[PDB]
RNA sequence: GAAACUGCGAAUGGCUCAUUAAAUCAGUUAUCGUUUAUUUGAUAGUUCCUUUACUACAUGGUAUAACUGUGGUAAUUCUAGA
RNA sequence: AUUCAUAAUAACUUUUCGAAUCGCAUGGCCUUGUGCUGGCGAUGGUUCAUUCAAAUUUCUGCCCUAUCAACUUUCGAUGGUAGGAUAGUGGCCUACCAUGGUUUCAACGGGUAACGGGGAAUAAGGGUUCGAUUCCGGAGAGGGAGCCUGAGAAACGGCUACC
């Protein structure tokens, strides 16, 4: 699964894989602009507030 | 044995284009006809001009041979006939070379693949070549 | 048809340009102007048609662009530019100035005049009204608007304008015994003086017009416009003076002058 | 001087004659029954956030293309986020 | 010929407009300021007028057919009043009311291998036939309908839906 990530006080953006679609559940069944908490995101992750902001299905 | 005997009519100076406009009757009994360029350089001695200030055309040959009539123009200066001449005719006297281009149908196929990108493509040929390399 | 039209066909064009049938497939349409567009002449049409000093389009409207021409004092860069009746077109170089009036023969004719008569132009009165905030002005035919005229001037009058300054400097009533100019119908080029008008209720007002051969014909209103008095007009005349010779009356002075 | 915003144009032109028989159209009227970009000529000293905002007119601020960079889809003059 | 143009009074208003725009040359003056005053453009803008138009509109004039004689009107047909809508008049639409309107001087219906006209062919005269087609007017953009933008489109080298 692709994740289109930027940090936009210094204008920087990387695109991760992240796997394990059993834990990429805090993504799902949440719209655009709530927030979702980044411990169960991944364990680089720590601490970090991410918005969702958009993406692009399949197609 | 030649006897060329230009005779120029309906002179009109026009300084609004900054020209003389004229018809140009040639009489060249025993020969097919006068070139362009003759007629150019005759007519420089003629009004004194520098004989690139100086543009025929037309010259129509009456049936039977031996009379032809046409248009000519004596400008009042290079530049200035390179100003008011049309490409074409510059090129006709070698004043002004013909430019590279493709032909029409090349040019309007190029405009309209032109029209199907939006922005420079810079971005769209760096994307693409980043998804076509895999 | 949706919108406003903005070609012109050949074989449409009001056939007093004289454009020739097989040169192409279009006139030069009128822009919108001063005169209704059966009433104009188109600067390229008397500069390329009438002068023959352009040979083109091309040269047309790079004769235009450079302001070497202007229109009632203005340059008017524009090739279709509604140029019409009685106006005076200047061009400064080569010194000349024309009048645009139509010959006997109902065609626009080169009029050439001098500076002093080329500073002015006479404007037929086409309305008097009152203005906003109760301020009277009236309307010429080519659309000008003079604020404050004098209150005897009234409808078909008309007015002598200074051309550099739109004011009004005198007027003309339209009365019996004065000199007018038809300016429509098959009657268009014709001088005369007025001998009697006609009322006729409803529509179309008629008047009756003596040639100064005592040649008479009667005409609508519309069509009527005042130069001046009889033998002294505010506008230099064309070579004929509007008499309409007869066909054959044409033809033996065509002879004398050519065929002897 | 590419790209793009703004403005204008894209309702012209060209093609065709399917429909259509008081319809279209023609000549002749009317608008004292209306809309009218454009051209042309005129035309606007009167404005205290649309008053305790007399807290700039020597001149207000916000928000976006193009662009930079990270991307999706086989594919469209598709476009997402920063 | 106007309850016209105007002009006045009283108020009203998701308060419209009444220049925060640009190029070139940049002079003249007094008050030792980078002060005052400066041209010619250009674009824009409210009403009026003009112009290019558009929309509606008066009268008169279309081929064949009765093996089409009655048609229209409950579902607007004809007219009235009021309102709504429109740029505006108007059954354009709505409510109420009246029973009207067309027709053997051919209504209505049917057919057209009918777009209309300027015109074309032939023709002593009178006529007959043709006119999809170089100009003018109309209509359409596979068939219908709807609509955005815009001064102007029910647009199709615009969009939306159905077939």
């Amino acid at each position: 699964m692709k994740l289109n990530i930027s940090y936009p006080v210094n204008g920087s953006q990387k695109t991760f894989e992240i796997d394990d679609e059993h834990r990429i559940r805090v993504f799902f069944d949440k719209r655009i602009g709530q927030e979702v908490d980044g411990e169960a995101v991944g364990d680089e992750f720590k601490g970090y507030v991410f918005k969702i902001s958009g993406g692009n299905d399949k197609q | 044995s030649d006897a060329v005997t230009i005779r120029t009519r309906k002179v009109i100076s026009n300084p609004l284009l900054a020209r003389k406009q004229f018809v140009v009757d040639v009489l060249h009994p025993n020969r097919a006809n006068v070139s362009k360029d003759e007629l150019r350089e005759k007519l420089a001695e003629v009004y004194k001009a520098e004989k690139d200030a100086v543009s025929v055309f037309g010259f129509r040959t009456q049936f039977g041979g031996g009379k032809s009539v046409g248009f000519g123009l004596v400008y009042n200066s290079v530049a200035e006939a390179k100003k008011f001449e049309p490409t074409y005719r510059l090129v006709r006297y070698g004043l002004a070379e013909k430019v590279e281009k493709a032909s029409r149908q090349q040019r309007k196929q190029k405009k309209n693949r032109d029209k199907k990108i939006f922005g420079t493509g810079k971005r769209l040929a760096k994307k693409v070549a980043r998804r076509n390399a895999d | 048809a949706r919108g406003p039209k903005k070609h012109l066909k050949r074989l449409a064009a009001p056939h007093h340009w004289l454009l020739d049938k097989l040169s192409g497939c279009y006139a030069p349409r009128p822009s919108a102007g001063p005169h209704k567009l059966r009433e104009s002449l188109p600067l390229i049409v008397f500069l390329r048609n009438r002068l023959k000093y352009a040979l083109n389009g091309r040269e047309v409207k790079a004769i235009l662009m450079q302001r070497h021409v202007k229109v009632d004092g203005k340059v008017r860069t524009d090739t279709t530019y509604p140029a019409g009746f009685m106006d005076v077109i200047t061009l400064d170089a080569t010194n000349e100035n024309f009048r645009l009036v139509y010959d006997v023969k109902g065609r626009f004719a080169v009029h050439r005049i001098t500076d002093e008569e080329a500073s002015y132009k006479l404007g037929k009165v086409k309305k008097v009204q009152l203005g906003k905030k109760g301020v009277p002005y009236v309307v010429t035919h080519d659309g000008r608007t003079i604020r404050y005229p004098d209150p005897n001037i009234k409808v078909n009058d008309t007015v002598k304008i200074d051309l550099a300054s739109g004011k009004i400097t005198d007027f003309i009533k339209f009365d019996a015994g004065k000199l007018v100019y038809v300016t429509g119908g098959r009657n268009l080029g014709r001088i005369g003086t007025i001998v009697h008008k006609e009322r006729h209720d409803g529509g179309f007002d008629l008047v009756h017009i003596k040639d100064s051969l005592d040649n008479t014909f009667v005409t609508r209103l519309n069509n009527v416009f005042v130069i001046g008095e009889q033998g002294k007009p505010y506008i230099s005349l064309p070579k004929g003076k509007g008499i309409k010779l007869s066909i054959a009356e044409e033809r033996d002075r065509r002879r004398a002058q050519q065929g002897l």
